[PDB]
């Protein structure tokens, strides 16, 4: 009967430093219904061993899932968060910035 | 063919968490029996028939009683055969209990009227009484005439709500009706 | 410690 | 000043099967139990080190109350649907969140209780922990249902002792990190624009999640410039945050940048 749109910030666990194991970290928050699809890409196309936290809601009800990764940064390497929720007329593409 | 008995043991209005046997039975020798219920769940059960003593039964086990299970049940025999009379199964115990009192008194004389109320401070839509019964409440109580009074005995009664009528109150504390 | 509680 | 909340939701879909529970619990910021109906032996898990050695009597208990839970919330969500009039094709969630609030001397100091429909409000236990607060005329069917089943008294006891003296347990048995702050590993990062320039604070692997980040400029409280994050976790149980301003190029070293927070003993000053 309501519906929200969901926030997105993608980041890093440690600060990022090519050449060492880091984890890649996509926060959504702020969404109902809960049936949310999120993807992590390495250069466009789908990591494959993605895990994610246990759902949760905050005080007006909306629900924050955590998805996260293991990868070594490089370089001249792109990663992207790609959720897609009912409330969206388009999967929405979040790049990753190592500086925020 | 035919339509099977159904009946309950030990009765119809079964105690929260409590279990009862539905049973299912006719003298036509039927490979298997059909239970379907009728409620906020649906469902349909079947077992193989057992055949000794004269009878062809089967013995449905309703366990762990909850408020999905409370409904009315029909049964068939097996195509399949023409539905059993149909039979309520009750929850009883999931709100506090009624008052039940006599307005004469629970001691009268033969030939005298006497009338039963049930009554309580929550917001029952309807009562019954058992020795059923059934009528609206509008302390929110409904009264039960009995009439001229000959062979009296003991009374129970229970409240519900109008959007679940399979799932009733606690009982009422027994009053004996005395008819010297 | 969970807690379990009635229907609505 | 510690606190227990737990976090259920159940949602059905209709065709797909029967519905989906979930449910959570926490102390403070540190989740510590799980339990998935989707999973392939539901049941439930510890994800705090302090709750790792109860014993199996106490996780066997906490797994049949779950299961009866989402049994529970399987005819409510069928109740729900009658008392709006809904058609049995559609998709409809449930939430509840309950917990204790203790002071400083340990005693109770508030309680909760409340419901949600499809992300609105349904019912709620009042402060009072005797009374109850229906959003509309649907809820005021179930008011009078828990009011004639006495139900408030049982909800009642459970958060004035059961509720209590558990946390109580859990905050001795886990002290070690759970009475001990992280404090923020911070840093300052200067990022170019055109001929103006960023200055950014950063704050990581703190716990808990309350901090405050504040730029300054010769001492006055500059803030109308500063941008700032939602606090976010890391996923090690500790939180980042960090707080940006955009300044004239040369005047970089007149702003400092003031953190707070408990694991602290006293406010933090940055420069470039």
């Amino acid at each position: 009967a309501i519906q929200r749109t969901p926030k997105i910030q993608v980041y890093s666990r440690h600060p990022a430093e090519n050449g060492k194991s880091n984890f890649l970290n996509c926060y959504v928050s702020g969404f109902h219904p809960s049936d949310i699809e999120v993807d992590l890409l390495k250069n466009g196309e789908r990591i494959e061993k993605v895990e994610h936290s246990d759902l949760s809601f905050s005080k007006d009800w909306s629900f924050y899932l955590l998805y996260y990764t293991e990868f070594t940064p490089t370089e001249k390497d792109e990663y992207a968060c790609r959720v897609n929720h009912v409330t969206l007329s388009q999967p929405k593409i979040v790049k990753w910035d190592r500086d925020m | 063919h035919r339509k099977p008995s159904l009946l309950a043991h030990p009765g119809r209005l079964v105690k929260s968490e409590e279990t009862v046997i539905l049973q299912c039975w006719s003298d036509v020798r039927f490979e298997h029996f059909l239970l379907h219920r009728e409620g906020k769940f649906k469902d349909t059960l079947h077992l193989i028939g057992e055949h000794h003593d004269g009878v062809s039964k089967a013995n449905f086990s309703i366990g762990p009683m909850m408020q999905d299970l409370a409904g009315t049940y029909r049964c068939y025999g097996s195509q399949l055969s023409a539905p059993s009379d149909p039979l309520d199964i009750v929850i009883t115990g999931l709100y506090e209990k009624p008052s039940l009192s006599a307005q004469p008194g629970p001691t009268v004389l033969a030939g005298e009227s006497v009338t039963l109320s049930c009554s309580s401070r929550s917001s029952y839509d309807m009562y019954h009484l058992s020795l059923e019964c059934r009528f609206s409440a509008g302390t929110f109580q409904a009264d039960f005439p009995l009439g001229p009074a000959t062979h009296g005995g003991t009374y129970r009664c229970f409240g519900s709500f109008r959007d679940s009528p399979y799932e009733w109150s606690n009982s009422s504390d027994p009053l004996l009706v005395s008819v010297i | 410690l969970y807690n379990t509680v009635a229907t609505l | 000043s510690h606190s227990m909340r737990y976090f259920s939701t159940s949602v059905s879909r209709p065709g797909r099967g029967e519905p989906h529970f979930i449910a959570v619990g926490y102390v403070d910021d540190t989740q510590f139990v799980r339990f998935d109906s989707d999973a392939a032996s539901p049941r439930g898990e510890p994800r705090a080190p302090w709750v790792e050695q109860e014993g199996p009597e106490y996780w066997d208990r906490e797994t049949q109350k779950y299961k009866r839970q989402a049994q529970t919330d399987r005819v409510s969500l069928r109740n729900l649907r009658g008392y709006y009039n809904q058609s049995e094709a559609g998709s409809h969630t449930l939430q509840w969140m309950f917990g204790c609030d203790l002071g400083p001397d340990g005693r109770l100091l508030r309680g909760y209780d409340q419901s949600a429909y499809d992300g609105k409000d349904y019912i709620a236990l009042n402060e009072d922990l005797r009374s109850w607060t229906a959003a509309d005329t649907a809820a005021q069917i179930t008011q009078r249902k828990w009011e004639a089943a006495r139900e408030a008294e049982q909800r009642r006891a459970y958060l004035e002792g059961t509720c209590v003296e558990w946390l109580r347990r859990y905050l001795e048995n886990g002290k070690e990190t759970l009475q001990r702050a992280e404090h923020p590993k911070t840093h300052v990062t200067h990022h170019p624009v055109s001929e103006e320039a960023t200055l950014r604070c950063w704050a990581l692997g703190f716990y808990p999640a309350e901090i405050t980040l504040t730029w300054q400029w010769d001492g006055e409280d500059q803030t109308q410039d500063t941008e700032l994050v939602e606090t976010r976790p890391a996923g090690d149980g500790t939180f980042q945050k960090w707080a940006a301003v955009v300044v004239p190029s040369g005047e970089e070293q007149r702003y400092t940048c003031h953190v707070q927070h408990e694991g602290l003993p006293e406010p933090l000053t940055l420069r470039w």
